Formats: structure tokens, sequence, C-alpha cells
RNA sequence: GUCGAAGGUGGGACAAAUGAUUGGGGUGAAGUCGUAACAAGGUAGCCGUAUCGGAAGGUGCGGCUGGAUC
RNA sequence: GUAAACGAUGAGUGCUAAGUGUUAGGGGGCCCCUUAGUGCUGCAGCUAACGCAUUAAGCACUCCGCCUGGGGAGUA
RNA sequence: GUACCUAAUCAGAAAGCCACGGCUAACUACGUGCCAGCAGCCGCGGUAAUACGUAGGUGGCAAGCGUUAUCCGGAAUUAUUGGGCGUAAAGCGCGCGUAGGCGGUUUUUUAAGUCUGAUGUGAAAGCCCACGGCUCAACCGUGGAGGGUCAUUGGAAACUGGA
RNA sequence: CUGCAUUAGCUAGUUGGUAAGGUAACGGCUUACCAAGGCAACGAUGCAUAGCCGACCUGAGAGGGUGAUCGGCCACACUGGA
């Protein structure tokens, strides 16, 4: 069965994101709106809808795609896992493609950057990277 | 453009009467200035393949984002079996790269590098994978354009 | 010194002058022995990185032990590596005398600091590797001021790096600074050297 | 493999043997037991001395003896250089290195140790086969 | 006053006479891998009244040997 | 007098060495016998099993294509 | 208690162009839509290549079994 | 009467070892002729051998230079970092299931994991960094820095766990 | 903080309790008495090997290998017992 949603919803972008598609369709929980959000304010993606289903809601990305249709998002890749759950400290916090790319984190402080969680000093669990 | 010869091959197609021989000549091409290219040409004799591979690799030149000497950023350059890890380094720190990695690295104007092959050894993928790892290169500039940031806003 | 074989047959191998003045390479500028005077095959990379290194290491007579001791000391220092381990080179007793111009020749400079001539903030300094800092006076020896060999290298005019400060008429030197790349041997590519000690 | 997997059971090196097996057992006497110790060298006893023939495709006659070492373990080594003065009973220090010509030589006779006396009239290599300078 | 190292188990065996046996559950991550993996220590502490019976959670401190294999006393039941 | 080292006696356990003889394996003459496989290899081959035969192998039963011209 | 016990392809889940046939249904106007199977063809992607391709050998997460040169040997 | 210092005399007493087909920097001659021999591997040698032996030349090192033994590396060839299982080695013939591993969405709470501090401790020596002393260096000394899966105690609470 | 399951069962002062003796001292430490416990696939028991550590060698790192000299701790003093 579905055991980890998370990268579930990563791959389903990374999925879309190979095909060119426009927009995408997920179910929603809180942590994967967070990710949503930080991929638009980062400038990943155009634009995140939530719709209430009486369910658990539906998030629908908007995915950007640049001049000669390059995919601003090349690659998403999910650090802890379910059968492998990854922290770091604050000081550890690993930079993703020299900065040009960036960390999701899990820290006290809510759902982050890596470049906040330096700024703020709190460490977490690596959700992904994404490039 | 410099050109170096980075392995000659003599390969034999089998007839009713034998054995014939050509010979190709794998060839990288680059201005030492961020644009660097890659050629095969064979013949039965080895100038002319290494002729025909300078013509070959002169069509195809790849152009490379670099930082004042190395590379942007880490990258894993993969064709086929061939695999190549390249890490941007600090000056003085020189080519450390083995084989035909070094002749792609040094021609783009690369003068510092970590590298290591990961994968197979035979030239031309080797060669292959690392053209591979320098064309998806990026540059602060453009992934800022894309992600319609400036730079400093990149980096935070 | 240490090394006290054919300087020529060195400077013909390495393509280069070790003396400084091309009288090595003027008549004979191919490899020494047999096979010299025939065509030479290109050089593998190997063959190119050992040629650099060994120009660099004959040029200022060390041996390899030592060489490759100031390579790792230059290296653990801040900077680029190749630059440091050439001005580190230019800094040792040997080359800031020969460079002061107090011998003419490089072996000479290594006799004069290793028979006991030569002073370092007015004390006698007798080897050859000591490695001068900038603020420090280079001397000769209050008996050997009137040395025929001495005399003669300072009467000619040799040119005098800017890192040092010569008074000739005191016979005394200066080390004001640290070299810079400018300043040292324009012939070397350090870059060379640093990849020949990777591998 | 999964890392439940690895934890239950982990990774698992590959064990190494010796090219050289008798070097590195030594013998107890009083205790009439091996000693597990890595020698360089060991001393023997040249129990046989003659030639044999390389694996094709080499073809000559090659010069070896079998020797029984201290540690009590009968081999045979090679002896190298042009001629030799070795015969049965002779004390002698063997060195590891195979050669791959013959099959069953595992080990070399050290010249110019012991009872092994050094090639005669070499002036090349000399410290190899166990000869003084000539001046 | 110094204090003595207190733990909570359950209590697996009840057999003994004035003793529980209580298991005291640890993760030991991987040294390698990193994972955590459970890890039990069965502590055998003493039980004056009989009070603690199999399947109580319970509360044990540290204190001399009182026995062979007993160094532990039962400071409270925490769930029955 | 208790305990008690060493010693003695007994039936077991384990390990190593050796043993008439014997078994398969490996290597090595251009030895002897046949030709089983690779082509439709001249009865497609192979897998499990059973049985038979100097030897490779043969045959039965079921299975696979990693076979099948016209 | 073993088979080339084979799709020589562990199980679960989600995601990712199409076209066409067929089995058992469902829904709406012969046509269209839809569910679960079963075939063929074919993108992207993957692959050493052959090929695979919503019946993945693509992209992912969970758990299990298994591999680490050939022979000796599936022998002692 | 050692170190050190001074004076006098003298280039006089003070260079060897391995390698040079490729990897791998450095080739020719002669002898030998699948012999004698070489060899880490690919191999070399059966009459014009840069592979044997010697000589000349060269290369690499140097009071050393080679060989053997052993360990780590290269070896992503046990792969957490960092590999795989259609045909290359590798999916149990297939179910039913136990332990274990893992698990959908929201809220509240807790704080074991997680994160962030403080305190104690993790000897000295060593490694590392800096400085100082030995003519230099090695070496010696001094001060930092680092090293726990550590304990105790104060916070944060997204995620994992508990309720 | 170690290898081996082609080592799977192990233990009867053994596990616990009571009382007494004994020890600087707690305690099956020992002895009577009472009960049947205790340990083990989270590897008991057996077998093999080994002083342990600060460190040391290697590796980009993660790791791998090792435990001379010096310092700390432990054990031993012809063998065994007192
Ligand atoms: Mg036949
Ligand atoms: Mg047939
Ligand atoms: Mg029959
Ligand atoms: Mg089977
Ligand atoms: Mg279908
Ligand atoms: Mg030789
Ligand atoms: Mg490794
Ligand atoms: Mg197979
Ligand atoms: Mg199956
Ligand atoms: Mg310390
Ligand atoms: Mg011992
Ligand atoms: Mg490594």
């Amino acid at each position: 069965t579905m055991t980890d949603p998370i990268a579930d919803m990563l791959t389903r972008v990374r999925n879309a994101n190979m095909v060119r598609h426009e927009k995408l369709e997920l179910p929603a929980s809180n942590i994967k709106k967070e990710i949503a959000e930080i991929l638009k304010s980062e400038g990943f993606i155009k634009n995140v809808e939530y719709v209430e289903d009486d369910k658990q809601g539906v998030l629908r990305l908007f995915l950007k795609y640049g001049q000669n249709d390059e995919r601003v998002i090349t690659g998403l890749k999910r650090i802890s896992k379910p059968g492998l759950r990854v922290y770091a400290k604050a000081s550890e916090m690993p930079k993703v493609l020299n900065g040009l790319g960036i960390a999701l984190v899990s820290t006290s402080e809510g759902v982050i950057t890596d470049k906040e969680a330096r700024k703020r000093n709190v460490g977490g669990e690596i959700i992904a990277y994404v490039w | 453009f410099e050109e170096r010869v980075v392995t000659i091959n003599r390969v034999a197609k089998v007839v009713k009467g034998g054995r014939r021989f050509r010979f190709t000549a794998l060839v990288v091409v680059g201005d030492k200035n961020g644009r660097v290219g890659f050629g095969t040409g064979k013949a039965q004799e080895v100038p002319e393949a290494i002729k025909k591979a300078v013509e070959a690799a002169k069509k195809d030149l790849v152009v490379v984002p670099r930082v004042e000497g190395t590379t942007p950023h880490t990258i894993t350059g993969r064709y086929g079996s061939g695999s190549v890890f390249m890490k941007p380094a600090a000056p003085g720190t020189g080519v450390i790269a083995g084989g035909p990695v070094r002749a792609v690295l040094e021609l783009a104007g690369i003068t510092d590098i970590l590298s290591k092959s990961l994968g197979s050894n035979t030239p031309i993928n080797m060669v292959r994978a690392t053209i591979d790892g320098l064309q998806n290169l990026k540059n602060a500039e453009d992934v800022a354009k894309l992600r319609g940031k400036t730079v400093e806003e990149l980096y935070n | 010194a240490r090394f006290r074989g054919s300087n020529w047959k060195k400077s013909r191998r390495l393509g280069i002058s070790l003396s400084g003045t091309g009288k090595e390479l003027e008549k004979r500028p191919y490899a020494p022995g047999q096979h010299g005077p025939n065509q030479r095959k290109k050089l593998s990379e190997y063959g190119l990185q050992l040629r650099e290194k060994q120009k660099l290491r004959y040029l200022y007579g060390m041996t390899e032990r030592q060489f490759r001791n100031t390579f790792d000391i230059a290296g653990k220092k801040f900077g680029v590596h190749g630059e440091n381990f050439m001005i580190l080179l230019a800094s040792r007793l040997d080359a800031v005398v020969y460079s002061l111009g107090l011998a003419r020749t490089r072996r000479q400079a290594r006799q004069l600091v290793n028979h006991g001539h030569i002073l370092v903030d007015g004390k006698r300094v007798d080897i050859p590797s000591y490695s001068v800092k900038p603020g420090q006076t280079i001397s000769v020896r209050e008996k050997s001021q009137k040395l025929n060999i001495i005399v003669e290298s300072v009467e000619i005019n040799n040119f005098v790096p800017e890192y040092l400060n010569f008074d000739a008429d005191s016979l005394t030197g200066t080390f004001v600074r640290l070299p810079e790349r400018s300043e040292l041997p324009a012939e070397i590519n350090e870059q060379l050297i640093v990849e020949y000690y990777s591998r | 493999p999964t890392i439940n997997q690895l934890v239950r059971k982990p990774r698992q090196s590959k064990i190494k043997k010796s090219d050289s097996p008798a070097l590195n057992k030594g013998f107890n006497s009083k205790k009439k037991k091996f000693t597990d110790l890595n020698s360089p060298q060991k001393r023997g006893v040249c129990t046989r001395v003659g030639t044999m023939t390389p694996k094709k495709p080499n073809s000559a006659l090659r010069k070896y003896a079998r020797v029984r070492l201290s540690n009590n373990i009968e081999i045979n080594a090679y002896i190298p250089g042009i001629g030799h003065n070795l015969q049965e009973h002779s004390v002698v220090l063997v060195r590891g290195g195979r050669v791959k010509d013959l099959p069953g030589v595992r080990y070399h006779i050290v010249r110019g140790a012991l009872d092994t006396s050094g090639v005669d009239g070499r002036r090349q290599g000399r410290s190899l086969y166990g000869t003084k300078k000539p001046k | 006053r110094n204090d003595r190292k207190v733990y909570v188990g359950k209590v697996v065996s009840d057999k003994m006479d004035k003793t529980i046996t209580v298991l005291v559950e640890t993760y030991k991550t991987h040294k390698l891998y990193g994972k955590r993996v459970k890890y039990s220590k069965k502590y055998k502490t003493h039980d004056e009244n009989n009070s603690a019976k199999l399947g109580d959670i319970v509360k044990i401190q540290e204190t001399r040997p009182l026995s062979a294999t007993k160094r532990f006393r039962l400071v409270e039941i925490v769930e029955e």
C-alpha cells in the first residue's frame, strides 16, 4: 500500500514535469501544501490551489516552463524515508547544487528551506532536495 | 582550436580473403575558453582518421559554464555504462582527472576540478559521459532567470 | 652541492637553461646522449608533469625528498599551492644569496652558505635549505668580506629582484617581503607540478 | 538490499589468501605445533635439486630445488640466475614470488644468501643475484 | 543526594518470590546504516509484597546488589 | 575432622597425524575407442525423473524454447 | 517434494503519450464513456545491446528472497 | 675537555643502487638463439631480441637503492555514502501466515527519537593549528582546536514515536 | 567493545525466598531449608582466537587494518595449591 505520500508527491511532479504537463492534481495533506508553497516561493512552480473535497482535500500545482520550454525543476529526490529517516544539525545542513538548488527541511520552526534553517540556526529532518 | 588525440584503435572487418584493418581516432577539440567538442574518424591510415575526427569534433562543440576556471556545481555525467563525477575545486587544486576526462576538461578551459570515473573505462563512453555532465551544468544567472529571482535571492 | 653532475646535460634534457643564460641550449638544444640529435617522440601527460617537476627541482638544486617535503609544507599554507611552493623555494637561503648576487651561480651560492661565509641577522647560518622570512638581513662573514668570488660577483651588477634589497657597499641584503609569481621564474608551470604530486 | 535487510544481515567482505603460505607459518618444536607468524624469508634444506619443463607455450629446462623449510613445510623454490652451486643437503634462504611458467613453484631461492652462491659474471642488477661489485 | 537510575518497563515474569522481571525496551542505532533497532533487557527487581503481576507497567530504581542477579527495586506500578 | 594441589582409575567427547586398500577430481605426449553437443550437427536441443548400455550416451513420461525448412 | 515448476521478470501501492482486438460487466446517446481481465502495435523514459513500454524492464516508496570470476562442486 | 668556538693545512680521503616493450620516465650495439634465460600482468626468447646476458648511452633516486613479507588504497569487487537479480552471477515452484520492518487524512496533547543551549566530563602524550627554542629541519616546549553512540539540566515542536 | 549455527538448546547453588555464618563491604559469597525457577534466535551453551585503551597505518570521506616504542588500566613471576 501507500507508504510515502511525500515521495509520491515528488514523483507525480517529476513525472508531469518530464512530459511537460501544465498542471497536476494530487491528494492533499498539510505537509504537501507546505512543500508546494516553498516551491512557488522559490520559483520552481507557478501556483498552488487547494480544493476541499470532503476527504483529505486536493492540491493543484501549476508547473513552470522557461522560454524554449526549459524546465525550472530539473530534479527532485526524497532524502528522509520511512525505511531510513535522515536528520541534520543546523551546522550540517546540506547545500543542494552549491546553492542553485534547495533542501526542504522539517524543523520545530516549521517546514522551511535550508537557507532559512541555517539563518534561524534550527536543524531537522531533511524531507527532500529540489534543484 | 587545440586538438588532442584521446585514443587510436585498429579495428577489423572479416572478409573471405581475411581481416581488413582500419584505424579509428577519438579526438577532443577545444578553445580552452568554455567550448569543447569530441569527434570520431575512421580511415585506413591514422592521419586521415585523426583529420576526420577533428572535423567531426568541430561540428559538435558544447558551451561549458565555468566559474573562474572551475565548474559551477558538482555533477555526475552518465552515458551508457560510462559515469563521471565532477566536483568544483578551489584555485591551485589542478585538474584531478584520469585519461579521457582530463583532455575534455582541459580543452574546455577548466583548470581546477575534482573528478572520478565511476563506470566504464572505454575511452569514447568516458568522453560522452564527461560531455553529458558538462551539458547538465547550470549557471546561477540562468537558474535565477528560470526561477524568476535575483542571483542574490537565489543564495538568500 | 648535492647533485654535482653535468648541469648542461640536465638543461639540455629539460629544455631549459639552469644557469639562466642559455649557454647550455645555444649549440645543442636537444636531449643528451646517443639518441639526442634524433627526433624526440611526444611526451605523455605523465612525461610532461615529470619534466616540469624536474625543471623546478634541478633549477633549485634540491634532492627529491627535500623537494617533496617543501611541496607539502607549501601546500599546508593559504592560497594557491603552486605559487606558495615557488615562493617558498625562492625563500631558501641558497636562492636568496644567489638572487642578492653574492655569487654568480646557484651552486656557488650554495657552497658559500654551506662553508659558513653567510650571516643571517648577524649570526652564522650554514644550512642552504634555511627558510628566510621577510625582515631578515643576509650578510657576508666579516672575514669573507674580501673573497675574490664574492667581490667579483657583486661587481657584476646582477639584477636584484624587487622583493630583495641589496647594498653592494656593505654586502648586505634584506628580505623585504615575500616574492610574487611575476618575480619568480616564468619558465615553470607550477600547475603541472601540483598535478604530478596528485598522481 | 533494503536497509532492514542490511541491519538484519550485514554486508560481508571477501577474505583473501596469501600467494606465499609457507612463509607465513612457523613451528614450535617443544609444543609440537605450527605458529602463525609473517616472515619475509625462511631458511630451508634442499631435499632435491633438478630441472623442470615450463607450461606451454614456453620451452626450457628450469632450475629448481625442493626445500624442507624450518617450519617443516616442503616446497618447490625456483633457482634464479645463470648457473648454480646448489646440491641436495644445501642450506638456502627462500623468499616469496611465484614462477608463472612453472606450476608448482611458488617461491624463489635467494642468491648470495647462506649456501647459495652469487651468479658469476653478473655485472647488471647484481643485488638481485647476490653478486659483489666487480671492481 | 546523588540520584540512582530509574527505568520503566513491563513485568514479564512474576514466578519468583518477592521478585519480578522487568523488560526495558530501548533503541540501538546501527553504527553504519543509522536505523534504530528495538532492544530489550530483562532487569531482576525486588517486589517485597509480590504486588506486581505479569503485564503491568512498572517503575524500577537501581539499588545495591540484593541477590546474585537482582540490582533494582520496584518504585511504583504505572499501569496494570 | 572438613575443605583441598598433585596423583590414580573409568566411560565418554573433540582434534590432529598416520593406515593395507579404495573413490572421484586436477594436470600432463600428437596414447586407445567411439562421435554426444555446436548447422535441421545429420534422431532439434535442453530440464526433472526412471531405467538400460564400454564410453560419450539411448529410451520412456512430463515440461521449456534458450528450436522447427517448406 | 523435484522440473527450462519460465513471463528464466517476488509482493503491495501510486504516477507517466497514443492506436487497435478480445472476455465479463456498468452507464449514456450503431456510436460514445467507464470497470476488471486478456493480446497486438507504439511515445516518453529506460537498457550493454536485444528489447521493455499503464499487463514496464519507465518514474517512486515499503517489505522479503537472492548475487559477488570460472572450474573443483551442488562434490566432500 | 663532550658540544660549541678559533686558527692553520688540504679537492685532497667521502657514490652507490635499480630501471630503460607497454603500464612507466629513460635505446642502441654486440653475443645468444623457445637454448641460456626473463617475468607483476600482457608476455619475451626457435638467427637483424629497445623484453635474455654484456657494453655504450639514458632515466629515476641517493647514503642509499632494490627484493621479499604484511596492511590500507586504487576495488563503486559487500556498494550507508556508493552496485545489482528478463537474456551476464542472482526472484524461493506457489500459497497460508507468526515475529519483525513499514504504513492514509485532521485536531489536541506529550516529548522518547529530532532540533537548539548550559553545566560536568571525554588524562597526559599524539594528530591538527599557532607561536616560541634548538644555525635549519627532524626534534623539544607552550597555548588553542578537535575527539561521545556521554551524563545532567533548560528550551523548540515540523516530522517519527506515545496518548 | 570478537568470529563460527556444518555450535540450539543451557543451567540444579542453578533462579528466587527464609535463616545463619562469612567479608571492609552488598550478595548463593557460603551452608541448611522452601519453591521451581533463570538464560537463550535481541545467539544462550560450545568452539576458536585475543590482554584492553589513549593511539597508530591507510583512505577525499565514509570506512578498512592494527594495538611496537610512550602513558593509563588489567593479568602474570619455574608449574599448581595455600
Ligand atoms: Mg553428433
Ligand atoms: Mg542430434
Ligand atoms: Mg535401450
Ligand atoms: Mg529448484
Ligand atoms: Mg486493458
Ligand atoms: Mg633482469
Ligand atoms: Mg571498498
Ligand atoms: Mg542467469
Ligand atoms: Mg516466480
Ligand atoms: Mg588530550
Ligand atoms: Mg594470549
Ligand atoms: Mg576510496
